[PDB]
């Protein structure tokens, strides 16, 4: 409710500033990816919106990591901008919910 | 099984599947094609001579590796690799690193043209007749997908119109704008 | 028409088709040449 509207909505905008403010750092590393992935609402998205998707054999040149559960970097495509990267230990916490 | 790989941000471009290298035939084939990206891309690219064996990870591990890391650090500055690598021969022979080049194939047609390049190279290679059409096949039946850039263009300009536009629209992908 | 056809469905077809492309691919061999050992 309204107390619980001060933090969140605070953080969405700071995890927003971080995501514009990376689009302009050099590219760290890039990684190979094995397996397919889309945004969904309940994956605890920073700034719910600006995620991005990857199938099985993609690039992601990563420019940054916001937290231990979202990298930030873009897609090797025509167009693409940054986005959220989740991190294997992300993709570690999204199957065993799955489960429990 | 890890789902990310550490591959470098800018993948090595490499030349494969005319036939077998180590020959007159097929390298003095794919010289004819570094020439041209050497100046048509240069400033933005990083061309170089490849020894040792890197389907390993013969030479040591420390040889290899330290090779490995020059291809890490051409990957820093944001611009085109290029190996010369003289005795990759296969796609899956490249694909237990953590590298992932770009497999540029160069398709001959004809596997009767081979054998009439074969005896226009003197009595050299007129003793090398059938060893090199067995990977000339092996890579024939490879599958075209598995591949990344085919060229089965007889005239310059016609495999190098596929050349330069494929990497220029994989540098775009790569970069993007302000 | 009909002196055409009666060379082109027995074999007349193939024997300007691969030597039109024999040739072709000979050029493309020998630019591979040229540019190599030129440079």
């Amino acid at each position: 409710q309204g107390p619980h509207m001060a933090l969140r909505k605070e953080a969405e905008r700071q995890a927003l500033a971080q995501l514009e403010k990376a689009k302009t750092k050099p590219v760290a590393f890039a990684v190979r990816t094995n397996v397919g992935y889309n945004p969904s609402p309940g994956d605890e998205v920073p700034v719910e919106g600006v995620a991005i998707t990857f199938e099985p054999k993609d690039f992601l040149h990563i420019k940054e990591k916001y937290n231990n559960d979202w990298w930030i970097g873009r897609l090797v495509k025509e167009g693409c901008e940054v986005g959220f990267i989740p991190s294997p230990v992300k993709l570690d916490s999204l199957r065993l919910l799955q489960e429990q | 099984v890890p789902p990310y790989d550490v591959v470098p941000s800018m993948r090595p471009i490499i030349l494969v599947g005319p036939s077998l290298k180590g020959y007159e035939v097929t390298d003095m084939m794919q010289k004819a094609l570094f020439d041209f990206l050497k100046h048509l891309f240069d400033g933005r690219i990083s061309i170089t001579r490849v020894t040792a064996d890197i389907s390993l990870a013969r030479s040591s591990l420390a040889e290899v590796q330290s090779e490995i890391e020059r291809i890490f650090e051409l990957a820093r500055t944001l611009q085109l690799v290029a190996l010369d690598a003289d005795t990759i021969n296969h796609p899956a022979q490249l694909s237990k690193t953590s590298l992932a080049p770009i497999i540029v194939y160069i398709k001959i047609t004809s596997p009767k043209v081979l054998q009439r390049l074969i005896k226009s190279r003197g009595k050299s290679q007129s003793k090398h007749l059938n060893v090199q059409i067995a990977a000339s096949e092996k890579l024939a039946q490879c599958p075209p997908e598995m591949f990344d850039i085919i060229l089965d263009e007889n005239q310059l300009e016609d495999a190098c119109e596929h050349l330069a536009e494929y990497l220029e629209a994989y540098w775009k992908a790569t970069h993007p704008p302000s | 028409t009909k002196e055409r056809e009666k060379a082109k469905s027995r074999g007349t077809f193939q024997k300007l088709r691969e030597k039109q492309q024999l040739e072709e691919d000979l050029r493309g061999y020998m630019s591979w040449i040229t540019q190599g050992e030129v440079m």
